[PDB]
């Protein structure tokens, strides 16, 4: 969980 | 009366919402590809992973989201992904977006391994939604207020989400007088349809398991946001 959601949130 | 705060806020959201388009080369696949159960599912999977990204980018811009608790930021996305996805498709079917290719999109949904149990109510919902004759500004605000639901599982600071949500409800509240003084109970109708939309969370979890036991897989992004094991 989180890993890819986090990644999209930071940009 | 629409407060100046509320007019800018509103146009800012239309920015995010209009900015959310998925490329044509992707959505052209709805019309272009063979119609078989397997290709229909593949394409729904692809529109969905792409859509989730767009979703995140829209949510990110929602005022005060970027300054929320990180753990809650995730709880909201996972909490609202289905409801928000169902509203987007509702808009496609009701507004007949060219790039949504609605008739063919319906054909694909109707032959992608989903039980009749779910198809029937899904399309009842779309029909009812359309009958509200909502503007693009309303679809947009509802999506915003759905994403920022403070009643989702695992939220820590509920009240901090309320604060981000209440203004949007207020703006929608107004739009419902201002763009429809004819019918009074319009805003309340919207909210009732939200409740109805909530019921699709359970249907979608059963849909996922059926798909999975018939050896369909999703993408890593969908697997996260939908909690696929
Ligand atoms: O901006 C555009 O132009 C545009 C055009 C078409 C389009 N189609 C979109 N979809 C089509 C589909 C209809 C609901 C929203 C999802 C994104 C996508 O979800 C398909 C779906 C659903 C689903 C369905 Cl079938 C109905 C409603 C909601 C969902 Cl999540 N469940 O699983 C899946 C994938 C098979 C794993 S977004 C979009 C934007």
């Amino acid at each position: 969980d989180h890993q890819l959601l986090r990644y999209l949130l930071d940009k | 009366e629409l407060t100046p705060d509320q007019q800018t806020l509103l146009h800012f959201i239309m920015d995010s919402y209009n900015k959310q388009r998925m490329p044509q080369e992707i959505t052209n696949k709805i019309l272009k590809e063979e119609f078989s159960a397997e290709e229909n599912f593949l394409i729904l999977t692809e529109m969905a992973t792409n859509h989730v990204q767009v979703l995140v980018e829209f949510t990110k811009k929602l005022p005060g989201f970027q300054t929320l608790d990180h753990e809650d930021q995730i709880a909201l996305l996972k909490g609202s992904a289905v409801e928000a996805m169902f509203l987007r498709s509702a808009e496609i079917f009701n507004k007949k977006l060219p790039s949504g290719h609605s008739d063919l999109l319906e054909e694909r949904i109707r032959n992608s391994g989903i039980s009749d149990e779910y198809i029937t109510p899904m399309f009842s919902f779309y029909k009812s939604i359309g009958e509200l004759k909502m503007t693009q500004e309303e679809y947009a605000l509802l999506t915003a207020i759905v994403i920022l639901s403070p009643d989702r599982q695992y939220i820590k600071d509920r009240e901090a989400v309320e604060k981000l949500q209440e203004p949007l409800l207020d703006v929608l509240q107004k739009l419902c007088k201002i763009h429809q003084p004819e019918n009074p109970q319009h805003f309340a109708e919207l909210l009732g349809r939200l409740t109805e939309l909530r019921t699709f969370n359970h249907h979608h979890a059963e849909m996922l398991m059926s798909w999975r036991v018939n050896d369909h897989k999703f993408t890593p992004l969908l697997e996260e946001i939908w909690d696929v094991q």
